[PDB]
């Protein structure tokens, strides 16, 4: 049960985002550290628990991948919706090997991709936000 | 000589729940000649001083049985009212007896 | 032609409305309105088809008083069985009349006035032949002879007979044990959530509670019998609250009020949480305006503690007068579940069903394939649906577990079936009553 | 086995038109035990190897008759399908039988 990039699947807003770039195609990251220690002049150490668990999910799909049109179509629809409607949905990332075990609770579309047409075929990086990048684990509290 | 308001405010407490079919005319307290097993019968709200059954009730009738009279029963196992159905019938074989409606009435 | 600006002020009052999960439906035994589920948007509309003494208007006023007006009220009719019988002896050629109306196109009168020798009946049997011969009445009206009952049969469902002098009496509603009434109303529309009824008989009430328990709705009743405020043991009494509690019906709300007979206080209770959202509210301590506290029918005084405790045993809610403020307490269903949990659960099913419907019917991102990607799509929708509950302050956490594709039996794939999908949410409660044990005053 | 496309084409030629009730299982000699009259029945277009009745049909069963089986006679007086009902029922008096829905299916 080793990591293989052929089983990693990501799904947002009911779609089946697919066609990842051969290189690094998924990049999760919390926007703030868990704790920020503050060191007194004397040397005493106190810890500040950060109540900010938001994260950032970046996906590198190749430009001709069909999911590129699906995501862009959603973005166009989301602009026309009224301000009261929600624009976020949980970002479930699944991998049987357990390499990634993070969820994208309340994930929104932050930045549109940057098109970089060239001699060869390049990738389009879609950046998703999230309200709580929740890291999970197979091991329970035991 | 009761008045509608009265008439109605009386049958509301009656609430018959069970109906039993009999071959012959019931006695003062019909206990014999019970041909069909008792079944639930849902009555309705009094209006103009008469209450009538709301559900078309189907009762199993055994073979070689005749049905001519009925006796309504309440939840206390006390026979309430007795009468005769319009058309009696002989069930030579196993069959189902249907009653479209029974109307307890006080207008006459 | 219309003016540039069209202004029309009226010396009316306020009444700004609010929209929320749930639309009440009142099962009234009426005779007007076109088919079942007529509907009404304002108290004036409900008064244009019903009188003050009419049951529907009584219910409508209580629900629509409050302050946040409910968007719409549904009113349905129970199918009618008008019965006819001569109260006196037939006198020579006394004129008898009656008019049968079915569907929309039926206004045929009927006169016999034929009793020259003697009838002692006849007239009714004569009507039977006439009522089965009318070209526009022959089909749809089933009649009998007694010793008559103009019911309905096939196609046309609505019947109505009316006269002036002779009779055309009784109602004897055909709709039996809810199921018959429910089966009719379901065929028309199933967009209602809150269900009530004019009938208060034990047979009918117990029938709706069992029937409602099958589907995803909530039944709001109101009882006033004294035999419920005396028993402290459940398996001792035969009161409807005791019957509901014994049957463990979680989708039936009981409100014990003294006006339960001539009025419908359950309407006020419905209009307290219906306008607001689903699950982000507490049906507990509630300041229902208009309705008074639960009075004793014998002393005309508010319920005493033992009487309330007896009511608490049967889970039927009451109106406790705490700080001399009529407050509906408990806020629980007959099954022991809080009303908000039941409503939230019903909303969660609706939201989950709708969100999952999109993938399967509307094919949002395409048909769901049977692999690790397809199962993930289903998990995302389920997780998203539960997330709305958290944002709604209904749940606090959830945990969705889905099967792994390799661990799926070949039988399910051939049947195109996905089972073993489970979620485990944690509810968020509400503080409804406190207990302050003051230390001292030293 | 046949294909879904193959089943749809083949089913479009059966075209049952009338239904007749029976008292005994009509396997062989389908012209006997013809209790009722040939009431007409309408079927829809084939879909996923399955046809269903377009609407509910009512069967005018005569009095003092027992029905337990049926048959779907086509246009050219051929019995194309036999079958039993839920339970043998005795129509002791005049009555009508309601067929809510009858569906011919090959997905088996």
């Amino acid at each position: 049960q080793q990591y293989s990039p052929k089983d990693v699947v990501c799904s947002w807003n009911g779609i089946a985002i697919e066609g990842f770039a051969p290189d690094s195609f998924l990049r999760l990251q919390r926007t703030s550290p868990l704790v920020t220690p503050v060191v007194g002049a004397g040397g005493q150490v106190a810890l500040t628990r950060n109540a900010d668990k938001t994260g950032t999910i970046e996906i590198e799909l190749m430009q001709t991948s069909l999911s590129n049109q699906m995501l862009s179509a959603i973005q166009a629809k989301q602009d026309d919706m009224e301000l009261e409607e929600d624009i976020s949905s949980n970002f479930v990332i699944y991998d049987p090997s357990g390499s990634v075990l993070a969820t994208g609770i309340n994930a929104w579309l932050q930045e549109l991709p940057q098109i970089e047409l060239g001699r060869d075929q390049n990738s389009k990086t879609w950046i998703f936000g999230c309200e709580k990048l929740d890291y999970t684990s197979t091991i329970p509290a035991s | 000589t009761l008045t509608i308001d009265g008439k109605n405010k009386i049958l509301a407490t009656l609430t018959p729940t069970t109906i039993v079919l009999h071959n012959v005319d019931p006695t003062a307290d019909p206990t014999a000649n019970k041909v069909t097993q008792p079944v639930a019968i849902f009555f309705s709200e009094p209006n103009n001083g008469l209450i009538a059954s709301e559900d078309t009730v189907n009762i199993t009738v055994p073979a070689s049985a005749t049905v001519s009279h009925f006796s309504l029963w309440d939840d206390n196992s006390k026979c309430v009212a007795t009468g005769a159905l319009s058309s009696p019938q002989f069930f030579a074989e196993e069959g189902i007896y249907v009653i479209s409606s029974v109307s307890i009435d006080l207008n006459k | 032609w219309n003016p540039i600006v069209n202004v029309d002020i009226t010396l009316n009052t306020a009444g700004t409305t609010r929209e929320g999960f749930g639309l009440p439906l009142f099962l009234a035994s009426t005779d007007n309105f076109e088919e079942r589920i007529r509907g009404y948007t304002s108290l004036t509309e409900v008064a244009e088809d019903f009188d003050e003494s009419t049951a529907a208007y009584k219910a409508a006023k209580q629900l629509w008083s409050q302050t946040p007006k409910v968007t719409q009220l549904y009113i349905g009719r129970r199918t009618m069985q008008y019965t006819v019988s001569i109260p006196d002896t037939v006198a020579e050629g006394s004129e008898y009349s009656l008019t049968v109306a079915i569907g929309g196109g039926v206004s045929q009168p009927f006169q016999y006035t034929a009793k020259e020798n003697d009838t002692a009946l006849i007239v009714l049997n004569e009507f039977k032949s006439q009522i089965e011969a009318s070209p526009t009445i022959k089909d749809g009206v089933n009649a009998s002879v007694t010793g008559m009952i103009i019911t309905k049969a096939g196609d046309n469902d609505f019947v109505k007979v009316t006269s002036i002098t002779p009779t055309t009496s009784i109602a004897a509603t055909t709709a039996d044990t809810a199921s018959a009434a429910l089966a009719s109303i379901e065929t028309y529309s199933t967009d209602w959530y809150f269900i009530s009824a004019e009938d208060r008989t034990q047979q009918f009430v117990l029938a709706m509670a069992s029937e409602i328990q099958a589907r995803k709705k909530i039944f709001f009743t109101a009882n006033a019998d004294v035999k419920a405020l005396q028993g402290t043991d459940l398996t001792s009494a035969t009161d409807v609250p005791a019957q509901l509690a014994k049957s463990k019906y979680t989708r039936t709300v009981c409100l014990w009020h003294h006006t339960a007979e001539f009025d419908y206080p359950e309407m006020a209770y419905i209009a307290y949480g219906a306008p607001y959202d689903a699950g982000s509210i507490a049906w507990g301590n509630a300041q229902l305006t208009g309705v008074a506290a639960s009075l004793q029918p014998a002393n005309q005084r508010p319920l005493i503690s033992i009487q309330k405790s007896a009511l608490d045993t049967r889970s039927c809610n009451f109106i406790d007068l705490d700080g001399g403020v009529p407050v509906v307490r408990r806020g629980i269903t007959s099954g022991g579940e809080w009303i908000d949990i039941v409503r939230g659960v019903d909303w969660l099913e609706s939201d989950l069903k709708t969100s999952l419907r999109d993938l399967l019917i509307n094919q949002k991102g395409g048909k769901i394939t049977y692999d690790d990607t397809g199962i993930t799509r289903i998990r995302q929708v389920i997780e998203t649906s539960l997330q709305r509950a958290v944002n709604r302050k209904f749940l606090s956490t959830y945990t969705v577990t889905v099967p792994k594709a390799s661990q799926v039996a070949l039988a399910d794939k051939k049947a195109r079936i996905l089972k073993d999908i489970t979620f485990h949410g944690i509810l968020a409660g509400a503080i409804l009553d406190v207990d302050l044990k003051g230390t001292v005053a030293y």
